[PDB]
């Protein structure tokens, strides 16, 4: 339910 | 400043090694102790700043998170007296100072300095970034404040992205993702936070044929995460 | 001392809302804060105490092996300055920190009050484990003294535990698989460590037939462990 | 090559 901000590959 | 004394050459190479290690509170404290040196920072060493303070924050994040869901089922209940909630609100003021932390740094001087639009769009995501982890944690007098901060920073980036990178470029498109995610968490503008992720999606698949192999990966890689938003969203 | 003005229930509530919130490095200090009052500590305080401090020193260990490999392979080579031994160094000296204050709790006076062979048994296991981390690192005219002191430890728990408590008991497993790897990895004695686990593993079986569904589950969880060892050394 | 020490389930 919570979204994806920027992350590392 | 703790750090003073050390070589900037060597708190970059202790932050590759504290990395390494998965020290990220290690790796955020060689990386401020840079930062404090008064240079510029080249790609890579902005790269190993936000690593290292978006690890130790998310540890944070994650934390309050727990700590604030067991709290709001103690107050639906036994009473179990003040510590779910003086727990988090050590963790809460743990974070903000972090936050602050980092926002000190960007503020003294990262920001000014910064000319290139490729250092300035990336310092001012981060600058949108923590005022949207202050805003995540904050119920004051100052919330709208912290939301509006976070607006403006992400929206002083998002203007110079457009104007000065291709609709592919990795710093442009995490921060068009990331300011997707405050419109949706935080600005409570889910259908503002859908139009950013999609017409970014759009504009940058139209300009993958441009790129080599490698910048096709890098920029495909934060498209899926757009789409995955997308996805959750509708 | 730090948590001095918090309540024993408090800390303890705490410890727990910790480990939720993975936050092992608070959880050691609302444990070390509880033991601090001076009562003695009841089977699932014990848990806890142990449970926080082997995830801290866990953490650390991890770093520590990942930066000795780094600093090995830097000895066999550009040479790349003090940088990757000076921060070995650092992670080095936080661990032992950690293990010396973990032994000192125990000797202050954890131990002196452990009368029932359950509880006299888990601190001397502890201490055991934190004399074998500390053998690890350790390099200079102590190490056969750090070693010997874990030894003699672990020594008198085994002798306790085989006169008190059934083969089956998971602190009697535990102790015994941990003293099977001090033997194999620290003392040299592989032969020894083989010994040991198979006949902790027989003699556990043998008195399964006595235990209920749930102590049947969490014998056979440690025996699976002295048995993953058995494959893992012949 | 590591072997296991007592850990939680
Ligand atoms: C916020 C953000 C977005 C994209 C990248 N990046 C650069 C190259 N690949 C991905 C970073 Cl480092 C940070
Ligand atoms: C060292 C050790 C060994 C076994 C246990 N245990 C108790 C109950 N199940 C497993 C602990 Cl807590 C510690
Ligand atoms: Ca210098
Ligand atoms: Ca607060
Ligand atoms: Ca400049
Ligand atoms: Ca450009
Ligand atoms: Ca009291
Ligand atoms: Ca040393
Ligand atoms: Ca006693
Ligand atoms: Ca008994
Ligand atoms: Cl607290
Ligand atoms: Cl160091």
């Amino acid at each position: 339910r919570r979204p994806s901000s920027w992350r590392q590959e | 400043g703790a750090m003073g004394s050390m070589e900037r050459a060597s708190l970059i190479q202790k932050a590759k090694l504290a990395e390494q290690a998965e020290r990220y509170e290690d790796m955020a404290a060689f990386m401020k102790g840079a930062v404090e040196k008064g240079e510029e920072l080249s790609c890579e060493e902005r790269n190993l700043l936000s690593v290292a303070y978006k690890n130790v924050v998310g540890g944070q994040r994650a934390a309050w998170r727990v700590l604030s869901s067991i709290e709001q089922k103690s107050n639906e209940s036994e009473e179990k007296g003040p510590e779910v909630r003086e727990y988090r609100e050590k963790v809460e003021t743990e974070l903000q100072g972090v936050c602050d932390t980092v926002l000190g740094l960007l503020d003294s001087h990262l920001i000014k300095e910064a000319g290139d639009a490729e250092s300035r769009v990336f310092y001012l995501k981060m600058k949108g970034d923590y005022y949207r982890y202050l805003a995540e944690v904050a119920t004051g007098d100052d919330k709208k404040r912290i939301i509006d901060s976070a607006r403006s920073a992400y929206q002083e980036a998002m203007d110079i992205s457009k104007k000065e990178m291709p609709p592919t470029n990795p710093i442009r498109l995490g921060l068009a993702l990331n300011f997707s995610v405050f419109h949706y968490e935080i600005a409570n503008s889910p259908e503002e936070a859908i139009s950013l992720a999609k017409t970014t999606f759009d504009e940058a698949m139209a300009d993958l044929h441009t790129l080599s192999e490698d910048s096709y990966k890098d920029s495909t890689l934060i498209m899926q995460l757009l789409r995955d938003n997308l996805t959750l969203w509708t």
